[PDB]
């Protein structure tokens, strides 16, 4: 009943109660959405070698017996997600010394799956996905020290109380390429918690390429204490999107906006990209990003930013890309974008901008891409764009442009001479003709 | 989310080719199938390679690493790629190549090294310059010394010094 096409055997939702007899040369097998109640050593007796095995979402209670995978010396990826009340015997993964990827998402597993000996045989393991289980504390046993190629751990949607130095002791010395700790709440780590000093640095002697901490609230006081706690950790990309508690927002809230102290612990982290999108930041305070001295990309998209104080971008001598889309900016002036001499891409789309100051883009001699579409601009000052000599792409459409003469004379003439750069074409309100085509008498 | 079949979700796979190019990647994806013969990793933001990243990819015939931000290479990173014929590393941030890095690449026929800031004042350059002198026909374009334009192939031991190695 399985569909066999070359080396792939697709057995999704076939009402199977055991591994069927199939040709012995296949290297990809998908057994998802069946009613297999137990896998044992006889389950994969004939399907040797094998590189990719999927058994997701069986009927509740799948049991994986000792030595189930012994002999599968070619197996690289083993996916077992969405098996409710998954029962693993302690030798369930015996023989998988070459496995690199294991996914055990939504299996009602708890912290003992990391502290017990379940994963001790997986000496070549590189990527472990444990999303959406019941792991309340992250306490890897010591054998993780010898998993020399372990570099990806995903614990998203586990109700983790807190992460501390002693918890992660057996991750020390490691370089993670991706450590995804998204939407785990960290409920205990509030400003009043007595455990902060004992907590130490959870990421001690550990470097991380992409640190994903999205969806965790991250009240300003918490971000400050957390990054102070992990001070010195080398992080290339920091993801803090969906921090619903970070900004103080439009309108009376109880939370504070970040300031020049919030991210101080990351001064020596070498962060290259930072994602703070989909939060509730209302004002950019002075030197709030002054500790990101290596940062190359910064997105603040989809916040509630209404105000940008002076020197908000202080210290960003290397910043190349700034995304400010979907906020509530009211007017742009020359002061707002100081300290961004090297900026090349600026996204100001989907805002509420009604005015551009005379010298708004003065300090951006290297600017290549400027998006200003979907705002409320009716006119621009003469010469506002004449010094952007490196400019390659500009968005000005979906604005209620006032195309009266001679007010529109500069913009209409400028857009025509530079017609190859305009993205989406800016249109006059009312007549709808391209601004680039208007020639004032 | 992580895998579309056996292909890493960030990449596109066809036959034995795995295309991870132009996907704003900061690191090499995990779970690349061991049958991969062609691996595209060009035009990303990869700043380092972890030791052994390619150790399992014994079938690789082409490795495209150009247009990244690599600042050094780990020792032994190519040692298991004995079928490798194409190795493209132009437009990166490399200052030297670790001693013996290409020793095992007996099937190599095309190598790109240009547009890197090779640090020829520093004696670490000497493995590469000697290697280029013995395998001149393989290079596409000309790797050149930073700040002097002098091809790497022409480096003499007299011109180098251990003390000029920051
Ligand atoms: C499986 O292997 C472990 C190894 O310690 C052993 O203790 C256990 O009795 C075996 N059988 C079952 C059913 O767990
Ligand atoms: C800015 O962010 C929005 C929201 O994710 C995205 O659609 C857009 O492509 C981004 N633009 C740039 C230039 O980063």
């Amino acid at each position: 009943e399985c569909s066999v096409i070359g080396y792939n055997a697709i057995c999704i939702n076939r009402g199977l109660h055991q591994v069927p007899e199939l040709p012995a040369h296949v290297n990809y097998v998908d057994l998802s959405l069946n009613s297999i109640a137990e896998l044992n050593e006889t389950s994969f007796s004939r399907l040797q070698d094998l590189q990719f095995l999927k058994v997701e979402q069986q009927t509740p209670g799948l049991v994986i017996r000792n030595n189930t995978f012994r002999g599968l010396s070619s197996l690289i990826i083993l996916k077992l997600d969405y098996n409710q009340f998954l029962q693993l015997e302690t030798g369930a993964f015996n023989g998988l010394a070459n496995l690199e990827v294991l996914t055990l998402t939504q299996c009602n597993l708890d912290g003992a799956v990391l502290s017990g000996n379940f994963f001790k045989p997986l000496t070549s393991l590189e990527m472990l996905v444990l999303r959406d289980n019941n792991i309340k504390k992250i306490q890897p046993a010591s054998f993780f020290l010898n998993m020399r190629r372990f570099h990806v751990l995903d614990l998203t949607f586990n109700k983790v109380k807190s992460i501390c130095e002693e918890d992660l002791l057996n991750f020390q010395g490691k370089h993670f390429t991706l450590l995804r700790l998204s939407s785990i709440t960290l409920q205990d780590m509030n400003e009043y918690w007595l455990g902060w000093e004992k907590c130490g640095n959870p990421f001690k002697n550990t470097s991380i390429t992409t640190l994903d901490l999205s969806g965790n609230g991250f009240k300003e006081s918490m971000a400050k204490r957390f990054f102070d706690a992990i001070a010195g950790t080398k992080i290339q990309s920091l993801i803090l999107s969906n921090s619903y508690n970070m900004g103080s927002s439009f309108g009376h809230t109880n939370f504070k906006d970040p300031d020049n102290f919030t991210f101080k612990g990351l001064e020596a982290s070498g962060v290259k990209t930072c994602d703070l999108s989909k939060s509730k930041i209302f004002a950019l305070l002075k030197s709030v990003f002054s500790h990101f001295t290596d940062l190359e990309q910064l997105t603040l998209a989809q916040n509630e930013i209404n105000k940008i104080d002076d020197n908000a971008f202080w210290g960003l001598t290397h910043l190349l890309k700034l995304n400010l889309s979907q906020n509530f900016l009211g007017s742009i002036d020359s002061r707002m974008f100081e300290n961004l001499d090297k900026l090349e891409v600026l996204d100001l789309s989907y805002n509420h901008i009604r005015a551009l100051g005379d010298q708004s883009f003065l300090g951006l001699p290297n600017l290549k891409e400027l998006a200003l579409d979907t705002n409320q601009l009716k006119s621009v000052p003469d010469g506002i764009f004449d010094r952007l000599t490196s400019l390659q792409k500009i968005w000005l459409h979906t604005n209620p442009w006032d195309c009266s003469c001679p007010r529109i004379d500069y913009l209409s003439r400028w857009l025509n001479k530079n017609s190859q750069k305009e993205q989406g074409s800016a249109k006059c309100s009312g007549s709808g003709k391209p601004v680039r085509s208007i020639i004032c008498p | 989310l992580y895998f579309q079949g056996a292909c890493p979700s960030q990449c596109s796979c066809s036959g034995t080719t795995v295309d991870c190019s132009g996907k704003s990647l900061a690191s090499v994806p995990g779970g690349i199938p061991t049958t991969t013969q062609v691996l595209y990793l060009y035009d990303n933001q990869i700043t380092k390679l972890e030791p052994g990243v390619f150790d399992r990819l014994v079938n690789l015939q082409q490795l495209w690493l150009e247009i990244n931000q690599l600042t050094s290479l780990p020792a032994g990173v190519f040692d298991n790629l004995t079928q490798l014929s194409i190795l493209n590393m132009h437009t990166n941030q490399l200052k030297s190549i670790p001693r013996g890095a290409f020793d095992n690449l007996k099937s190599l026929t095309h190598i790109w090294l240009l547009n890197n800031p090779w640090d020829c004042a520093c004696s670490d350059i000497l493995y590469l310059s000697g290697w280029l002198g013995q395998h001149a026909g393989k290079e596409q374009g000309q790797a050149v010394c930073s700040g002097t334009n002098t091809p790497v192939r022409a480096v003499t031991e007299a011109s180098t010094s251990p003390s000029k190695c920051p």
